[PDB]
């Protein structure tokens, strides 16, 4: 039935004559159709939370009902596309109207209904069957890289009464009747599911392999595990295409909540032109990519709704058999989303502005990420690794973000307080710089790598004694100097990466593992007393300068150009030098 | 009893976020559960907050999302929320509202009791006697629990507590002196964790061989809030049925009361109740005694419960009010140190700013043995020292010190070596660990043991 | 808190 | 080898354990269906019906 | 009087009916009889600030009205005895509920009743003495150690009318008073 508004303020809008109405339904509103929103009942006067700027609506327009809560849409062609907070096609949308702008687009599908592929029915099923549903039924022939299975929406088995043949169809068709209650059903190559449920699994399983990244700091100290959680501050983006481009990623989804505009055209840009080369055929990474772009410029629920979409979609193609790593650009944004719209409802706030609900609605954002089972009949398994990104507030460890944040996150990382070098972007907190995975990894690990094994202990060994040491300095043995010059050297070559030059872009684990053991390895023979072992450290040094400049040097051999084996030969050949040092020391 | 016939209504008012306005009910309870039905055939479960004239305003557990404001219908209990409880809980999972996780069946009702307690009379409170035993060296030799006595555990994010949770309920029990440890149990209770830490409780504490003897709670944190602030008066409603009821030794563990803070918070802003300090409600510190004192033993009654909850220090920040007001209502505190679990030591735990009010009744001769206090006391005395001697070593150089400070150096490192460490599983005996701490102390020579009665050396130290 | 009590009080209307 | 052989003994015995429970339990039912059963009808079929206790003239 | 429940929010309760209440007037709600504290006055309206455990409470409960505010009671019986606070004693409800747990329901007299105490009158008063607030009028032997003497409390004076001889008394009264041509008065020992 049809409604009135009675009144307006701001992205609110109250209307009447809405008995009946939902808690979440989606409503249209005045003569442009705006996309809306149920949130609070008074009877038959409620209030609506619209997607749009409200200028020019006045008192008495038309309010139109649905019988939808929000919901997304899915079937092919998604990868590939930009979306959107509420999916919309914005590459489409600039297509039709040739127009820089964005007009009241209201009415434009997330798919398109005039592209075909061909679809291929799965040869296992026989039509008028009892088979009594089942998830998949058929497959998408071929995508550049990455085949669009179909599945059968939860909720919803039955037998089988039709399949449709192999063919070229628009998703718009039907090819599937599955009536099997006297009552008769019809699906198309598209769904639609609401945003905010959780798409029922049929089990969970703890995490069972490990998760690349190029950054060194990320994998000696604190390493992620695939189908993990973790969160980031937001002081980059690189990671993503690292990410991508390395580690066993099938599909990738990025999310800008409320980032920059221009950082964001940065991305738009530079994004699709990057390739993969999967087996010497170089293939672009968006084929595999998908995006949901969201500038500071759109509305407020956007910004709200543009979380939930990214993981419904990582959700449904985690269901699809395949591993998914997401990322998302910032969470402290989405909290001032959420600070000025319960200011908006006037329910009265907690700490700091933030409603007192913004740890339940964390705790729902994640606990849905992990290695599961899916549910059907062909067995198979998806795993989902989210990362968060925290993006520093002014108070740092104070924000009620960051102390919800660290009750849920698995691995967690952080910058220490803010440096002289407002570049120190890859730094380190000890005071809150911990992981949780350890325990489940240490057995890949024992595999592949076992040198590190005390190694990794005694670098945070040698950090905290410098770091109990250096304040005394500030306000003196040889050792405590070799003890901080080692620490100094460390930060400075570790750490601080650089990513925008190809040096550091990206680093292999064993380049990692070979500059990290020279490194320590300085240590390891020349802490076993004032001298090589049981003169002073103004002597060593005096001693060793050109070795300390070819230790400081490691860092540029690039690997692009340089493989692993002249990069590790390389730093062979240094150690050696230093041991030839050590003999004449 | 009840007699009368359940009602039923469908005249909703309205919604105000998770909050749901009624009218026309005649004479409302004030804590009273209900039951929704949404048009579409989804059930839920909620409990009257507020009550005002013929309206009533009821939350909803599992959010109030998709509510009609025409087609919905709820039912009224009539009742406050009551707890079927039995002695054959034992070996079963739940969910903090009582239905079960694993593949068993519902409870059978032995008895019903009010989950919001009761006071204790102060006259009948019994001072605590005896000392159980724990596994771990730390907790057992340097410091002490007594049968009654409420610890809690500061630990900061990020630090593993939840090993030395698990550790203790596997390794829980009483001293073997020659009615034996058949007598003893366990409520574990853990809120608002991750899917992580919860999975590998359900699966340790099975892989150990202990389900006969532990009754445990599991609340992940995308759960309601109010399945939060629900779960431990539950747990500690069973904990009393099976303790003084039933003549049995209790031994309660509670997980990250902080989050319960903040279900209490929760509950605060949908009431629309100013906040103070730090966005909490003033009246928690009396909520939180409720939640405490619900342990000591009891005359006319052999049985008895004991309290150790865990909580996140947010920053290293003591005079937070949380760690405040618990120490306020609390006879101790364990502390876990970041940098000893930077040292690789599995427990973490830093003896020093750690303190138990009770010691000097917990052991003694009819106790574990008479030499105990006087080693404790020596053991931390010599371990000040030797801390200070590091220090010193800092600046003065090995060469400046003397043969006193090489024992007290020596002393130290292999303290940390073997008395702190213990392994994930390893059971020590509270001997084993008192003849360890004797032979570390026979590193010094017979006259530096300053604190030891000499009839003792004579003793023990040949 | 002086101020919520204040946006408080204009709410009880 | 013992280890099976064990482990094969202690599951008849676990099972046989169970069996005659379960036997004891159903033998303790059948002792005691027609005394519950009166009860619980004789005690349903009673009313007494009456207005709540706070209602006010 | 009584009166009626209208709403209840935690440790706050508004009954309605209340007119003529008084400021800071104890009062008792609900079957079980919980205690609390007139804070707001409103027309009848009425609020009550309720300190013992708030639940199961309905609307439309019985509000019995105590006609005092928070006092305290004396008297004999009062020495080697325990009290929580609001003279609600502790070794009596030990016994004659044998439970470790305190009832909600309690509302035992603050000192036992039915004890003689061996009253001795003063033989220095006669019908007629006229005395004044806090005078000594006898002398109780509480123990074998202190007197715990009877004293007319303050506010109240005159000619006496009646004094009940020596012997034994379970905390019953004593004196008549017949001041200002008013009433006669009568005063036990509490």
């Amino acid at each position: 039935t049809f409604g009135y508004v009675h009144g307006v303020s701001g992205p609110v809008v109250t209307a009447c004559d809405m008995a009946g109405a939902a808690m979440y339904e989606l409503v249209r509103v005045g003569h442009s159709e705006l996309v809306g929103e149920i949130i609070r009942l008074e009877g038959d006067m409620a209030t609506i939370q619209v997607y749009e700027e409200t200028s020019g609506v006045s008192v008495g327009d038309p309010v139109l009902r649905t019988g939808k809560p929000l919901s997304v849409e899915l079937g092919p062609g998604i990868m590939g596309a930009i979306f959107d907070g509420i999916q919309r096609p914005l590459s489409d949308i600039s297509s039709q109207t040739q127009s820089i702008y964005i007009p009241r687009g209201v009415n434009v599908s997330a798919l398109s209904r005039d592209i075909k592929w061909e679809f291929i029915p799965s040869k296992n099923l026989r039509v008028g069957s009892h088979i009594t549903g089942g998830d998949i039924y058929g497959i998408v022939n071929e995508n550049s890289l990455i085949k669009h299975k179909i599945m059968l929406p939860p909720r919803n088995r039955g037998s089988v009464t039709y399949i449709a043949p192999p063919g070229n169809y628009d998703a718009s068709d039907v090819v599937l009747e599955l009536e099997f209650e006297g009552v008769k059903e019809k699906f198309s190559m598209v769904q639609v599911w609401p945003v905010r449920q959780v798409r029922p699994v049929t089990e969970k399983l703890p995490a069972n392999h490990p998760l690349l990244t190029g950054q060194r700091v990320l994998d000696a100290l604190f390493p992620c595990v695939q189908g993990g959680t973790t969160a980031i501050p937001g002081a980059k983006t690189v990671i993503s295409q690292s990410l991508s481009k390395y580690s066993n990623s099938d599909v990738i989804i990025y999310v800008g909540c409320g980032e920059r505009g221009n950082e964001m055209s940065e991305v738009l840009r530079d994004f699709p032109e990057l390739t993969m080369e999967v087996d010497g055929k170089v293939e672009s990474i968006m084929k595999r990519t998908a995006l949901v772009a969201n500038t500071s410029n759109m509305p407020v629920a956007a910004r709200e709704a543009s979380i939930y979409t990214g993981i419904t979609l990582s959700e449904y193609f985690r269901d699809m058999g395949y591993h998914v790593s997401m990322m998302a650009d910032s969470t402290s944004r989405w909290a001032e989303a959420l600070r000025e719209i319960s200011g908006r409802l006037a329910e009265m706030p907690a700490d700091s502005g933030y409603p007192a609900y913004l740890g339940a609605r964390l705790a729902s954002f994640y606990e849905r990420a992990g290695r599961v089972k899916c549910l059907g009949n062909p067995e198979r398994e998806g795993s989902v690794s989210i990362v968060g990104a925290v993006s520093p507030p002014g108070g740092d460890f104070s924000d009620p973000v960051t102390s919800a944040t660290l009750g849920i996150v698995q691995v967690f990382w952080g910058l220490d307080k803010k440096l002289a070098q407002r570049k120190h972007f890859p730094s380190v907190n000890w005071l809150i710089s911990y992981s949780k995975y350890m325990r489940a990894l240490d057995e890949y690990y024992d595999k592949h790598f076992t040198e590190f094994v005390p190694l990794r202990t005694k670098a945070k060994e040698i950090l905290q004694e410098e770091e109990d040491l250096a304040e005394i300095v500030q306000l003196l043995a040889e050792t405590d100097k070799i003890t901080l010059e080692v620490a100094k050297l460390i930060k400075d070559d570790f750490l601080q990466q650089n990513g925008y030059t190809p040096y550091d872009r990206f680093c292999p684990f064993y380049k990692t593992v070979g500059m990290l053991s020279n490194m320590i390895s300085f240590y390891d023979m020349a802490r076993r007393a004032v001298e090589t072992t049981a003169i002073t450290w103004s002597i060593i040094r005096e001693h060793m300068g050109e070795i300390l400049y070819k230790l400081s040097s490691m860092k540029f051999k690039d690997p692009v150009k340089d493989g692993e084996a002249k990069i590790k030969a390389d730093y062979a050949q240094l150690l050696e030098d230093m041991q030839n040092a050590f003999r004449s020391l | 009893y009840l007699s009368q016939p359940r009602l039923t209504y469908k005249t909703v008012s309205g919604v105000n976020g998770p909050l749901v306005i009624l009218d026309h009910v005649k004479f409302p309870r004030y804590a009273e559960i209900v039951h929704l039905t949404l048009p579409d055939g989804t059930k839920r479960s909620g409990q009257v907050l507020e009550v005002s004239g013929s309206k009533a305003v009821v939350q909803v557990f599992e959010g109030t999302s998709g509510i009609d404001a025409k087609k919905t219908s709820c039912e009224f209990t009539g009742d406050i929320l009551r707890t079927p409880v039995s002695e054959d809980m034992l070996g079963r999972v739940f969910n903090g509202s009582g239905k079960p996780i694993d593949r068993g069946p519902v409870v059978l009702a032995e008895d019903f009791l009010d989950i919001m307690g009761q006071p204790i009379n102060p006259q009948c409170r019994i001072y605590p006697e005896e000392m159980i035993q724990t596994g771990i060296s730390a907790i057992d030799g340097m410091n002490s629990i007594a049968r009654g006595q409420k610890i809690p555990i500061f630990s900061a994010a990020g630090l593993p507590h939840n090993e030395i949770a698990a550790q203790i309920c596997r390794q829980a029990g009483l001293v073997k002196k020659s009615y034996s440890e058949e007598n003893f149990a366990i409520v574990f209770a853990a809120m608002g964790v991750n899917m992580e830490t919860a999975r590998f409780f359900k699966s340790d504490f099975e892989e150990n061989g202990s389900m006969d003897n532990v009754c445990l709670f599991l609340n992940l944190a995308n759960d309601p809030t109010i399945e939060r602030i629900i779960t431990p008066r539950l747990a500690l409603t069973t904990a009393e049925f099976l303790a003084y009821q039933c003549e049995k030794h209790v031994l309660v563990i509670l997980t990250d009361m902080s989050s319960y803070a903040e279900a209490l918070r929760e509950v605060s802003a949908a009431r629309e109740e100013v906040p103070g300090r730090r966005g909490f409600p003033g009246y928690m510190y009396t909520d939180l005694a409720t939640i405490y004192e619900r342990a000591g033993r009891v005359e006319g009654r052999n049985g008895s419960i004991t309290q150790i909850p865990i909580l996140t220090m947010p920053n290293d920040d003591i005079t937070h009010p949380i760690p405040d007001l618990t120490g306020y209502i609390t006879e101790g505190q364990i502390y876990v140190d970041r940098q000893l679990h930077n040292r690789q030591i599995y427990p973490p735990i830093n003896v020093l700013p750690s303190l138990s009010r009770l010691m000097k009744s917990a052991i003694g001769e009819g106790m574990t043995r008479k030499d105990h206090a006087d080693v404790s006391n020596q053991l931390y005395a010599c371990y000040a020292i030797g801390k200070d001697v590091q220090a010193m070593k800092a600046v003065v150089g090995e060469e400046a010190l003397t043969s006193d400070d090489l024992l007290y150096l020596e002393f130290l490192q292999k303290f940390e070596k073997n008395f702190i460490t213990q392994g994930p599983y390893e059971n020590r005996t509270v001997y084993e660990t008192l003849d360890i701490g004797w032979q570390l102390l026979r590193i010094f020579p017979k006259e530096m043991l300053k604190r030891i009665p000499q009839s003792t050396l004579s003793e023990f130290y040949p | 808190f002086y101020r919520l009590k204040k946006i408080q009080e204009k709410k009880k209307i | 080898q013992a280890a099976m052989g064990s482990q094969g003994n202690l599951s008849a015995e676990v099972e046989q354990a169970t069996r005659r429970q379960v036997q004891g339990m159903q033998s303790s039912q059948q002792r005691n269906r027609e005394r519950v059963l009166a009860q619980l009808l004789g005690m349903v079929c009673e009313v007494r019906p009456q207005v709540h206790p706070n209602y006010r003239v």
